[PDB]
């Protein structure tokens, strides 16, 4: 049941990439410190997502055997799977210990920020559900390379070179869910269920990112090849 | 199409 060397060195290797993202302490002190038009949070989230990006490419970069795929089977994996590692995130970052009623305002906040209810509500159902997994780093970062080599993903020319690639991960996830949570043994098969409620937010985040109470709805070029906007 | 990731991935 045990990692095997091999395994560890795949685990601290995918440790050590997901770790050079921008720190969630960081990005929470802002949100708690000054509350902001939904105008303002319009522009917040525009560069929070875009170094997001920026630090996921040179993360799947670095997922190993990810350089050995084909060129147009890269760039599906990548565009597929950005903004499902952005709420994966955003979900990680929710559920990060804060000091006593913070965790109430940061919820607040968000639900302030200026996107719409209909779409407020399934983003806490999600960030709560994750929350009650409550999982370690080394599952948010392996959850998030499994989420990027995923072969069901749309315009994928060979399907099995991303499954050899994606298995190994899944294999040292489950290993991980047995050592981290020995008393629930439906652990692995609830991270694994959690992704296709992650997959839902795909078809409706441009219908979300318009309606946000703005008058200018602008994206950096990069927001645009990534996100289904402008 | 997507120049600034296939510039960013190679
Ligand atoms: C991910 C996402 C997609 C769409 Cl379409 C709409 C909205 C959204 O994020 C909501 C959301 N859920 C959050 C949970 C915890 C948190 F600290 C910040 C959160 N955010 C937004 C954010 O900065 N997210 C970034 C997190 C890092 C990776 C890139 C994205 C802030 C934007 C400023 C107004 C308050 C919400």
């Amino acid at each position: 049941m045990e990692l095997t060397p091999d395994q560890q060195t795949l685990l601290h290797f995918i440790m050590d990439s997901y770790n050079k993202q921008r720190m969630p302490q960081e990005i929470t002190n802002k949100i708690l410190k000054e509350a902001f038009s939904a105008e303002e949070n319009f522009l917040i989230l525009t560069e929070m997502a875009t170094n997001h990006v920026q630090v996921l490419v040179e993360f799947t970069k670095k997922l190993p055997g990810f350089q050995t795929l084909d060129h147009e089977d890269q760039i599906a994996l990548l565009k597929g799977s950005a903004v499902e590692a952005m709420f994966l995130r955003s979900a990680e970052i929710f559920n990060k210990k804060l000091p006593s009623g913070h965790s109430d305002l940061l919820e607040a906040r968000i639900r302030n920020s200026g996107i719409s209810d209909e779409y407020i509500t399934p983003m806490f159902s999600f960030y709560k559900s994750i929350g009650e997994l409550k999982m370690t780093q080394e599952e948010y970062a392996l959850l998030t390379a499994i989420v990027i080599l995923s072969p069901d993903r749309q315009y994928i020319k060979d399907r099995e070179a991303v499954e050899k690639l994606q298995e190994p991960l899944l294999d040292v996830l489950q290993k991980l869910c047995k050592i981290h949570q020995p008393e629930n043994p439906q652990h692995f098969a609830c991270l694994l269920g959690r992704l296709t409620e992650l997959r839902t937010f795909n078809h409706h985040h441009a219908e979300m990112l318009m309606s946000w109470r703005v008058n200018d709805h602008k994206f950096t070029p990069l927001l645009c090849e990534i996100w289904d906007v402008q | 199409d997507h120049q600034l990731l296939r510039y960013l991935l190679d």
